[PDB]
């Protein structure tokens, strides 16, 4: 809707 | 505190009577924490983030105390990865970014 | 600068001579930026965040300018919904997390 970015690399 | 970014900014929350990790986010609109019981009515929405969208479970009023300091605002629970703290709650703990 | 969270911490970034808007995440371990021509080889990458996970290029030793400050790392490539400036960066600027 809103929009949340939690990221991490890979596998 | 002054958190530096060396590693993922991890501090301890408590929520609904249960202690979790969580992640402070700047990039998050919204706090979103995995699956768990909460009080009161909720609406389903869906949120976006880099991969996609996931359908969420959105309760109100809800308090989160956050590395000591307390803070009302909206949660939404749901499948996602990792429990974060977004900038609904941020503000109201007074953090900021500052370079 | 002091940056609240009152409204989406978005900055100006400079690539490749280009100026665009990216958002300034904690949250993300990595910095990915929409589709665009990088010099060089690149390797391949999957990350990972609340929807999912998605491919991307991964392009290394990338000059940057973050609000002004100039950066050199490693920059992700790929269908990401918004440009996410991530950890890999915000600490060469010197950015921390205040409460």
């Amino acid at each position: 809707v809103s929009f949340n970015x939690p990221q991490i690399t890979a596998a | 505190p002054q958190i530096t970014l060396w590693k993922r900014p991890l501090v301890t929350i408590k929520i609904g009577g249960q202690l979790k990790e969580a992640l402070l986010d700047t990039g998050a609109d919204d706090t979103v924490i995995e699956e768990m019981s909460l009080p009161g009515r909720w609406k389903p929405k869906m949120i976006g983030g880099i991969g996609g969208f996931i359908k969420v479970r959105q309760y109100d009023q809800i308090i989160i105390e956050i590395a000591g300091h307390k803070a009302i605002g909206t949660v939404l629970v749901g499948p996602t990865p990792v429990n974060i703290i977004g900038r609904n709650l941020l503000t109201q703990i007074g953090a900021t970014l500052n370079f």
